[PDB]
């Protein structure tokens, strides 16, 4: 009847193992309030851009595209540095893949509508690596411990950079206590 | 330039009016020793009086004869920025407001006592609702077009003629 | 031998001042009941029992290693670039600078990613019924009847021992600044 | 139900023994993730042009033909390509082996349904596969030598990489 | 009755569809798992997506390197822009439209190749780590490691 | 947290109040960090 990450406190309701990284942590009560799906939802793509976020900010210092504006090894850098046209148009596909992607249903009133739609689950596999049914649980947990890490490690690195002015590599290289 | 007006960055009496603002900032700072905090205030007073009118100057901004810029709203895309993109921000977050709200009041129709749900939120739906609000001119023409937003002359109630 | 009741299992307590608890089972080799802190009760038995014959096996490596490199015995033109010394953390940092540790550091990495993740992952999911530090390596053909123990507690003694003396010789060796024997 | 060459692992569920070179060798599982035929198809795509590029690179070190020591002068190994970049024999080679890779798509999706055999395109003009037994020796020693030449290529381009020598230089110069 | 975000519109009161159709287990290259049509999936699966691909990374090598390439005296090749090719019959617009005018790599100093990136477009790799060590480094190279160690050190 | 407490603070004059304020907050930070916008820079 206690939470499992938290033995102190009552195991929150709504949560009961069934998902992927499960382990009773909500001290809040969030999902008391607001629905399981939507939460996880928002968990897998705050993670999965994290995850994009983490892996580019270690590898843009590493390695760059040709030309002045994408020649800066600090990705605070990066973002003035790079091309203002271009980065619209990230936006712009950003904003066109999330429309295209929750197939019209963006909102907290109409994405889920469909009853075969899962949290997380856009029918993304280019490569359709998800064919093997036993594998599928410890697939889900380790994206979404990836997505976890990858959260809190990008936060860092963002506030590290802000606070050294330096890339994070390049932090650990040349490291200045504060 | 447009209507007569020149260009803040060269008008004499743009010049005139930071030169009294400071002045005015700077007789102040003479009654107080240096590093006393009124004197730190002062003085910052005086560099955000300076950033204002050098930022005023080089923004393309238009000033009349009296030496305050002059905003331009006839349409012309120079001066777009002064009323034209303001204007679709603040249409942007009111019809959010205006959506949201009455997302809320249909919810609220739905409910066991309505009147309830007026005076005491559902908190977690009416966030719900307010997150919905960002696809606003889409789903409020989706809502008009499916006959889901206007209601028929039948249905309203009027007073006799 | 595997003596249950004398060495190992059930009953036997080495530090009697804390008592056996009762979360030991007395399966694994080398269970002479001690645990004060409880660890057995909460933690899974397979993955510290791996992890205890892992650090031991490190641990009697090491012994052997800084044992033979400090009292001067050395492969054939390897004092040159590595030193013609005898400290072993002179020695490590001359090793890493040549490149040396870094070469061990990338198989041993390779070996431990490649099968010691599966090994552990599969022993813990209860996919092949594996035993700690189990990796099937008889070349030579010590164990085979005998395997029960007089092979796996002397091996865990061993290991411990080794882990103590270890950490001993390192800790003399930054107070003395002079290698062992 | 244990891996034969790793005996302390257990078998893969998609190794099965089937095709040729397979000793229950997965033990990070990777064809629990990739399909098996798609790994087979790239294991043989990565053995084929490894195979090719170690005789390559031995043979560059033995001789050049007629007129490319004048264009190269005295480049060996991946130092030629910037070289035969800014000429056209590598946009040439690029182009006719891009046009072979289209069927070799086309190849590999129909290997991905399930009509084809991975790596397999019906190649032997000469007619050396009569039996079935032949057949699986034949099988059996390309996956080795692919393999055995993916490794060789690997240390031979790192060794120039480090002295710029050449596979057969290195060896008779320390 | 109504959870928050729940996302079901009859809970919020709001319209709904009714019709919600069942998720397919189909799966292309390029595309989307999804609703489609009868015949869709066998005429533009991933063995079409693939091939298109296959195709369109073909005909690149050409268009990459588009230009009118004329041999002279000395069998050397002089590459000049589509732009200056005239056509006699269209009156005063002497220069038309190209495959340069679709793909124009000159005009933002992109130097493509058949392989996307060139010569004078070349990935740039830099080694981080400065040529120093994780620890024990004495010069311009303090580490994270470094600085623990002089912390503890002190 | 008592529920009746939560249902007193989802009414009407106390969420009001909150969020007029936290509008507030947002309009005199933006004004702090970004002060004398009277025009969109473009
Ligand atoms: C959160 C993701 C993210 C963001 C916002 C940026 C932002 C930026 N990157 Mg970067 N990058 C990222 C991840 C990211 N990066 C990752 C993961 C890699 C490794 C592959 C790189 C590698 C990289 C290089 C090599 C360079 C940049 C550069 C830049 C800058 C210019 C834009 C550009 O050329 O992009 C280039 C982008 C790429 C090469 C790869 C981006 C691929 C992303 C992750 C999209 C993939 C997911 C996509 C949305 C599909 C999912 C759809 C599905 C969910 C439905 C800009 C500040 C340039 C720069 O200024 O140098 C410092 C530059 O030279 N990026
Ligand atoms: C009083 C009536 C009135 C009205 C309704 C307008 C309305 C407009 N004027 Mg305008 N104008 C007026 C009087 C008026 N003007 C007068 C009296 C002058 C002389 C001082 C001007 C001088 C003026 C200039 C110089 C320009 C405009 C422009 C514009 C248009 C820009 C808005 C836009 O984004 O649309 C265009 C975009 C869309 C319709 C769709 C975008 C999505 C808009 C239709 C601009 C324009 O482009 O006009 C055609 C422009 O350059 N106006
Ligand atoms: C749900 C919010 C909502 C919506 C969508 C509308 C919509 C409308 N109102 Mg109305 N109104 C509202 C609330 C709302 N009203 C309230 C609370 C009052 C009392 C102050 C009024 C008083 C009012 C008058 C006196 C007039 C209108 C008029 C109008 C029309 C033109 C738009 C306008 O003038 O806006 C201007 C609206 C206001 C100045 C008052 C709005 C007050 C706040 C800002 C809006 C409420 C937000 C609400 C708290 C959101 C909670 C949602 C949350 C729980 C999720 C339009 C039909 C005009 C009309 O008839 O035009 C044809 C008109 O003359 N309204
Ligand atoms: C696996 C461990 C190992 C083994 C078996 C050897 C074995 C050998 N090394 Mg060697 N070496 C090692 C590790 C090892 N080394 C390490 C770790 C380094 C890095 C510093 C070196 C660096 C090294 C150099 C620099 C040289 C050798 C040389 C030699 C050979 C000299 C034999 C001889 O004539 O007797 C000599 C015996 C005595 C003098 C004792 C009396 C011999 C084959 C020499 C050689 O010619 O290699 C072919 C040589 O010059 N070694
Ligand atoms: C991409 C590789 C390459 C390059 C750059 C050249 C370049 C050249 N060849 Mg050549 N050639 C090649 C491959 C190549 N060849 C191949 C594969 C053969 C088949 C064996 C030949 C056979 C050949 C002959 C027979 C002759 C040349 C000749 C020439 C030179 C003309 C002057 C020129 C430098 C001529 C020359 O004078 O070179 C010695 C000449 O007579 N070539
Ligand atoms: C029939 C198809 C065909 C055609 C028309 C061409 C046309 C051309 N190729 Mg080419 N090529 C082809 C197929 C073809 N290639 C194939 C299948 C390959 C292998 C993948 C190559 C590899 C290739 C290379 C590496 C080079 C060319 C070059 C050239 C250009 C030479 C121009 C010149 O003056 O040389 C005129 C030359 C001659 C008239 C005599 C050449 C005779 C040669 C030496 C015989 C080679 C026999 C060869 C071993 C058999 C190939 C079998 C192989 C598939 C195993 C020209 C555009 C060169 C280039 O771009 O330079 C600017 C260059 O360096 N090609
Ligand atoms: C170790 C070398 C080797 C061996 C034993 C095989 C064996 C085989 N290949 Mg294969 N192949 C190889 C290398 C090899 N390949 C390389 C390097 C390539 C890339 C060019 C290919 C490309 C290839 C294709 C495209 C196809 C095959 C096919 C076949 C099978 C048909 C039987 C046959 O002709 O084999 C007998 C082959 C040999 C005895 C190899 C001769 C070695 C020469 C004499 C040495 C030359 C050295 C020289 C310096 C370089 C058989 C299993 C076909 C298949 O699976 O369908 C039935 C098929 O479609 N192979
Ligand atoms: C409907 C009438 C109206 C309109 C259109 C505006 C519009 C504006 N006012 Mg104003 N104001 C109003 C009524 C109005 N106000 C009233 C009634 C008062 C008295 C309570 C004020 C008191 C006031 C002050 C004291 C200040 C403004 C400021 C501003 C500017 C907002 C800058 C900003 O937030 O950047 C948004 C920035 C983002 C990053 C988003 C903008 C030009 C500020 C300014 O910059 O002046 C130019 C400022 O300092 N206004
Ligand atoms: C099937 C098909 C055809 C066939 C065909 C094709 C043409 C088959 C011909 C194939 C050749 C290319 C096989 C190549 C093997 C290369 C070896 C394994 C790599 C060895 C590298 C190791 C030893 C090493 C290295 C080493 C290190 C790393 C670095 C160096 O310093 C030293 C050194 C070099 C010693 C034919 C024509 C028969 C017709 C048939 O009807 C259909
Ligand atoms: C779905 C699948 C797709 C796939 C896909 C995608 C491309 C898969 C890629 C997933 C990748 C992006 C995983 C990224 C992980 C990064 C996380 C774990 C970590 C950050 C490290 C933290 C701890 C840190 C940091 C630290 C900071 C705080 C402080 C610093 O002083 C130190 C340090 C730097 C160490 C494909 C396309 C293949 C198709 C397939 O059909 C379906």
């Amino acid at each position: 009847a206690k939470s499992k990450a938290v033995p102190f406190l009552s195991q929150p309701e709504a949560l009961d193992g069934s998902m992927a990284g499960d382990v009773g942590f909500d001290p809040f009560g969030f999902s008391s309030n607001f629905d399981l799906k939507w939460l996880r939802e928002a968990e897998l793509k705050h993670g999965r851009i994290c995850m994009l976020a983490a892996t580019g900010c270690l590898v843009q210092e590493v390695v760059h595209l040709p030309g002045e504006a994408f020649s800066q090894k600090m990705a605070l850098n990066a973002w003035a540095a790079a091309p203002r046209g271009g980065m619209i148009s990230i936006l712009v596909a950003i904003g066109l893949i999330e429309l295209i992607s929750n197939r019209f249903a963006l909102t907290a009133t109409d994405m889920f509508a469909n009853p075969n739609r899962v949290p997380g689950d856009l029918g993304f596999d280019p490569l359709s690596l998800g064919g093997n049914g036993a594998n599928r649980a410890r697939m889900e947990l380790a994206e979404i411990t990836h997505g976890r890490a990858a959260m809190m490690g990008f936060s860092g690195m963002v506030h590290q950079m802000l606070v050294s002015k330096q890339a994070p590599i390049e932090q650990l290289m040349h490291f200045k206590a504060v | 330039d447009v209507a007569g007006l020149t260009p803040c960055g060269e008008s004499k009496e743009f010049a005139r009016r930071l030169d009294g603002s400071v002045k005015k900032l700077q007789t102040r700072l003479k009654k107080y020793e240096a590093g006393t905090p009124p004197a730190l205030a002062l003085q910052k007073q005086i560099d955000k009086t300076k950033n204002r009118f050098d930022r005023y100057g080089k923004a393309g901004l238009l000033c009349g004869t009296d030496g305050l810029p002059h905003l331009i709203a006839d349409g012309r895309w120079s001066h777009s920025g002064e009323f034209v993109i303001p204007g679709l921000f603040f249409l942007y977050v009111a019809g959010w407001i205006g959506w949201v709200g009455r997302s809320y009041v249909l919810f609220a129709r739905t409910a066991d006592k309505p009147t309830e749900k007026e005076i005491i939120i559902d908190v977690p739906v009416a966030l719900s609702f307010v997150s919905t609000g960002f696809i606003w001119p889409f789903s409020a023409f989706k809502e008009f077009t499916s006959g889901n937003l206007i209601v028929p002359a039948d249905e309203i109630t009027v007073s006799p003629r | 031998l595997y003596k249950d009741g004398k060495m190992q299992g059930k009953g036997v307590n080495i530090i009697p001042v804390f008592a056996r608890p009762d979360s030991l089972d007395g399966t694994i080799p080398g269970d002479q009941g001690f645990d004060p802190f409880g660890f057995s009760s909460w933690v899974n038995m397979k993955f510290v029992s791996e992890a205890e014959i892992k650090h031991g096996r490190l641990a009697m490596l090491a012994f052997a290693g800084i044992m033979v490199e400090s009292i001067g015995i050395s492969f054939p033109g390897a004092t040159s670039i590595l030193g013609d010394s005898k400290d072993i953390f002179e020695i490590h940092n001359k090793a890493v600078e040549s490149g040396a540790m870094g070469q061990i550091l990338l198989w041993v990495g390779f070996i431990e990613a490649c099968v010691g993740v599966p090994a552990m992952n599969e022993m813990l999911s209860g996919e092949t019924s594996r035993m700690p530090g189990d990796f099937g390596f008889d070349p030579l053909g010590l164990g085979k009847g005998d395997k029960l123990a007089r092979k796996q507690l002397v091996e865990v003694t061993n290991g411990r021992l080794a882990m103590l003396a270890v950490s001993g010789i390192v800790h003399h060796t930054i107070i003395t600044g002079k290698g062992p024997l | 139900a244990m891996s034969d060459s790793v005996p302390f692992l257990k078998q893969p569920e998609a190794l099965d023994g089937s095709m040729a070179g397979d000793v229950g060798f997965d033990p990070l599982g990777f064809s629990s993730i990739g399909d098996i035929n798609f790994l087979r198809e790239a294991e043989l795509k990565h053995g084929r042009i490894a195979m090719l590029a170690a005789a390559g690179s031995i043979a560059q070190d033995i001789f050049t033909f007629p007129g490319v020591s004048k264009v190269v002068g005295t480049a060996k190994m991946t130092g030629v390509h910037d070289i035969l970049v800014k000429q056209g024999a590598m946009g040439q080679l690029l182009l006719w082996l891009s046009f072979l890779e289209v069927f070799g798509t086309i190849a590999l999706l129909e290997t991905l349904d399930g009509k084809r055999a991975p790596g397999d395109f019906k190649f032997d003009p000469l007619n050396f596969s009569k039996n079935p037994e032949t057949f699986k020796r034949y099988q059996l020693a390309e996956i080795k030598n692919g393999r055995l030449a993916m490794m060789g290529v690997g240390g031979m381009v790192h060794g120039y990489f480090i002295t710029g020598k050449g596979p057969l230089e290195l060896l008779g110069n320390f | 009755a109504a959870v928050g975000f729940s996302g079901v519109p009859s809970q919020f009161g709001r319209p709904e569809s009714g019709v919600y159709p069942a998720e397919p287990s189909e799966q292309t290259f390029l595309g989307m798992r999804g609703p489609r049509a009868p015949g869709h999936r066998e005429n533009f699966g991933g063995k079409h997506t693939a091939t298109m691909l296959a195709i369109a990374a073909l005909l690149w090598q050409p268009v990459s390197e588009a230009g009118m390439y004329r041999m002279q005296g000395d069998g050397s090749l002089t590459k000049t822009s589509f732009n200056e090719f005239e056509v006699p019959g269209f009156g005063n617009a002497k220069k038309v439209p190209t495959i340069e005018s679709l793909f124009p790599f000159s005009s933002k100093g992109f130097d493509a190749s058949p392989v996307l990136f060139g010569k004078n477009s070349m990935i740039v790799v830099e080694d981080p780590r400065d040529g120093c060590g994780a620890y024990a480094n004495s010069g311009s190279c303090h580490t994270f490691l470094d600085e623990i160690g002089d912390a503890l050190k002190a | 947290m008592d529920s009746n407490f939560l249902k007193y603070l989802s009414t009407a004059p106390v969420l009001f109040t909150v969020w007029l304020s936290f509008t507030a907050s947002f309009i005199i930070e933006a004004n702090r960090f970004f002060p004398d916008m009277l025009y969109f820079p473009m």
